RNA sequence: GCGCAAGACGGACCAGAGCGAAAGCAUUUGCCAAGAAUGUUUUCAUUAAUCAAGAACGAAAGUCGGAGGUUCGAAGACGAUCAGAUACCGUCGUAGUUCCGACCAUAAACGAUGCCGACCGGCGAUGCGGCGGCGUUAUUCCCAUGACCCGCCGGGCAGCUUCCGGGAAACCAAAGUCUUUGGGUUCCGGGGGGAGUAUGGUUGCAAAGCUGAAACUUAAAGGAAUUUGGCGAAGGGCACCACC
RNA sequence: CCCCCCCUCCCGGGAGAGCCAUAGUGGUCUGCGGAACCGGU
RNA sequence: GCAAGACUGCUAGCCGAGUAGUGUUGGGUCGCGAAAGGCCUUGUGGUACUGCCUGAUAGGGUGCUUGCGAGUGCCCCGGGAGGUCUCGUA
């Protein structure tokens, strides 16, 4: 966003997952539920929040497939979307940055997921900055300490 | 190849029997499923044999798919 | 003569499937009867790993795997030698080729 | 198998068929006799009621509609009543 | 199996053998008849009476308590409704599939409902007509809506 | 590498799994209407099965009138392979591929098997609804519910085995209960070409659609399965007249 | 003499929501009987 | 009112105390939890472990040792000694 001299700043803009890892998460024998939601900060940081989601197999179960109800698969969409779109417009990008250096959003869908089908991970795979405020310089610089 | 002499050692071995019995053991380790069969033929208690624990945990048959 | 049970797919009560393009070749077939291949490949295979492993910036690293599935027509899955023809009574056989290497 | 004797089915066979597929037809339902500790008047209900019934006496909410059986309010004593 | 749908099913009442009202019943004919003229009053179909006095009133249904049915005992006392109940259910379903069809032209699924419904209200529009129950100048007409609520 | 615009499209999840009369159907959400199955001690009481006339729907290609035309690609233009290619192949590439209407009503539209109903073996799985029962989990207690497991019931796509039975056989719990031949009802086949042709009718702007012969000609044309025949098919064995 | 280490073996002790016998203890369930019954508030 | 059996939770002094607080999806009489201080008889014995994280020594995740498969071993502090821990091989 700005270069005061020989040393560049810069900010926050998206993440992804590795291809890799989101290419062996998505295997058979499971239902893969997807939710994007479209939700601002406190500030004008508009973001589209991504999430995927699987479902196994209990240490006694026989069944192979270990399938869902689709009532089921809407139920834990919306409640992965209530839960996103709940810790975006509490607060501002700044920390919940740091919130998304642990999976704490994926952990917090994880257990809320347990009543109607247990998911084993929660993953926040692709977020988009889609629209930003009026550039400022005072946020800017104590962003960088 | 029918052989009649049967390794004779083997033989031997075959005609060797022990001196106990091996069948009329002291304990008897048996669930109580087998004790109300029992109890319902001709007979009830005895005095040779208790009743052990009911071995139902989760399920048989490892999961397979 | 009818030479097997199915129709050589999986297709029983739809009377319609998706149809998908070959890897090989260009032919568009439908999905049940196009053999499905799955391959779990790493970048390097013996040559190279060497030269990853040890001249690297980082150590104690796991090598990432290349991912990606496979659609075969009839023709181009036997021209390729994926599968071979079976005799009378051992096409009944649906069990899975062994795996162990 | 070749020699059964369809005239005098066990009980246990005749409970495993279809309720129209028995010697003779007979339903599998049942009416009930449901209280609640809280209202001291007694009421009569199906087994099956599929309807939202009220106490006589406005108490509370005491069956539920489902697809099969009818889910009591937590809290009530029921009895199996016959003839 | 279903007389339009390829399906075959079976499920279906299983009237008990023993016909004989039970004693714990201690409800009479006169009463039963009286909460069936109240129900009537209050706007029912004898679909729906059958299951409020099986459910509520306890008793298993009314060919015991009485000897009429439900629909005679309505047709006695002179309240019955002048349509069938099932005649003017396929009536009003069928006014529904064509209000949903007049703005949405292009559902040709909805089309062939609503002629396999014509067709079940014709096939029962003929056996009350066989059966003289109706007027033999009565047609079902598809414009004809707005009288047969 | 960063942004913009347009069109098509819904991968992996995707299964001998689901729904629909068939053709057919996949990004989230909102609205409208409909349906099979399970549950029922609710309701009417023969209202029932198949169908000449007639009627709706009907893949892609096909035509007419508008809007858009990203990509693929009949016709066409070009270059090499080739003895000869206006074929295989490669680069461009109009009509079409997309949507809104107006039409045709055609397939290997195949389960090459019409529908309804009864009966005659077994064995595990899967999807729905209902029902009974130990035990784990939404952390440790009490109940309802999801998830897991052990069974049962009804309908549905299917799976495995067999001297029920049948067929010429391939094979079939139906392609069975058929000379010991009769459950009910529709369409349709009479050796192979000529020929789905000409003609007459009929529908369509057209392309073409339905009905549909005769004259002449032949003793064969065809269905299932074995041993050698050959493969520009696969997989094995041997040989210093094969190799290392 | 090297190292910093890291690992393994033979003993002592600390922590835990393990199990088993004994105390402080709290509830769930089962057997018998109410001199004999039919209605009205 | 007679009346003995079958089982269960917590404390390993008792009291305050299942008080605050935490808490879960729908609820409830609820899971989780030491005391400040006091009154005193002044606080039961045998028994093995324990890789990392989350939320018990339960449950759910996920490893290290040699390419690979099975072992031994992997809480902390205090003593001693030693230095390629055992069997098979895409
Ligand atoms: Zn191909």
């Amino acid at each position: 966003e700005d270069v005061q001299g020989k040393n560049c700043l810069t900010n926050f803009h998206g993440m992804d997952l590795t291809r890799d890892k989101m290419c062996s998460m998505v295997k058979k024998w499971q239902t893969m539920i997807e939710a994007h939601v479209d939700v601002k900060t406190t500030d004008g940081y508009l973001l589209r929040l991504f999430c995927v989601g699987f479902t196994k197999k209990r240490n006694n179960q026989i069944r192979k497939t270990s399938y869902a109800q689709h009532q089921q698969v809407r139920q834990i969409r919306k409640k992965m979307m209530e839960i996103m779109t709940r810790e975006v417009q509490t607060n501002d990008l700044k920390e919940v940055v740091n919130k998304l250096i642990p999976d704490s959003i994926g952990k917090d869908i994880e257990k809320a997921c347990q009543s109607i089908y247990p998911l084993h991970d929660v993953f926040v795979r692709k977020v988009k900055m889609l629209k930003k405020p009026k550039f400022e310089l005072g946020k800017l610089m104590e962003l960088h300490g | 190849i029918s052989i009649k002499l049967q390794e004779e050692e083997r033989e031997r071995r075959d005609n060797y029997v022990p001196e106990v019995s091996a069948l009329d053991q002291e304990i008897i380790e048996v669930d109580p499923d087998t004790k109300e069969m029992l109890k319902l033929l001709d007979f009830g208690s005895l005095s040779n044999l208790q009743v052990t624990q009911p071995t139902v945990g989760m399920n048989f048959k490892t999961p397979r798919g | 003569t009818k030479k097997r049970r199915n129709n050589g797919r999986a297709k029983k009560g739809r009377g319609h499937v998706q149809p998908i393009r070959c890897t090989n070749c260009a032919r568009c077939v439908p999905k049940d009867k196009a053999i499905k291949k799955f391959v779990i490949r790493n970048i390097v295979e013996a040559a190279a790993v060497r030269d990853i492993s040890e001249a690297s910036v980082f150590d104690a690293y796991v090598l990432p795997k290349l991912y990606v599935k496979l659609h075969y027509c009839v023709s181009c899955a036997i021209h390729s030698k994926v599968v071979r023809n079976r005799s009378r009574e051992a096409r009944k056989d649906r069990t899975p080729p062994p795996r162990f290497r | 198998p070749l020699a059964k004797d369809l005239l005098h089915p066990s009980p246990e066979e005749e409970k495993r068929k279809h309720k129209k597929k028995r010697l003779v037809q007979s339903p599998n339902s049942y009416f009930m006799d449901v209280k609640c500790p809280g209202c001291y008047k007694i009421t009569t209900v199906f087994s099956h009621a599929q309807t939202v019934v009220l106490c006589v006496g406005c108490s509370t909410v005491l069956c539920q509609p489902t697809g099969g059986k009818a889910r009591l309010t937590e809290g009530c004593s029921f009895r199996r009543k016959q003839h | 199996g279903r007389m339009h749908a390829p399906g075959k099913g079976l499920s279906q009442s299983a009237l008990p053998y023993r016909r004989s009202v039970p004693t714990w019943l201690k409800l009479t004919s006169d009463d039963v008849k009286e909460q069936i003229y109240k129900l009537a009053k209050k706007g029912l179909t004898p679909s729906q009476i059958g299951v409020i006095l099986r459910d509520s009133h306890g008793v298993a249904q009314v060919r015991f308590v009485t000897g009429n049915k439900i629909l005679r005992i309505l047709k006695s006392k002179g309240l019955a409704p002048d349509l069938p109940e099932d005649l003017y259910h396929l009536i009003k379903k069928a006014v529904a599939v064509r209000k949903h069809l007049e703005r949405n032209r292009k559902d040709k699924d909805a089309k062939f409902r609503l002629i396999l419904i014509e067709s079940r209200i014709h096939r029962l529009a003929r056996y009350y007509k066989t059966k003289r129950v109706l007027p033999p100048n009565w047609k079902y007409e598809s414009s004809t809506a707005s009288a047969l609520v």
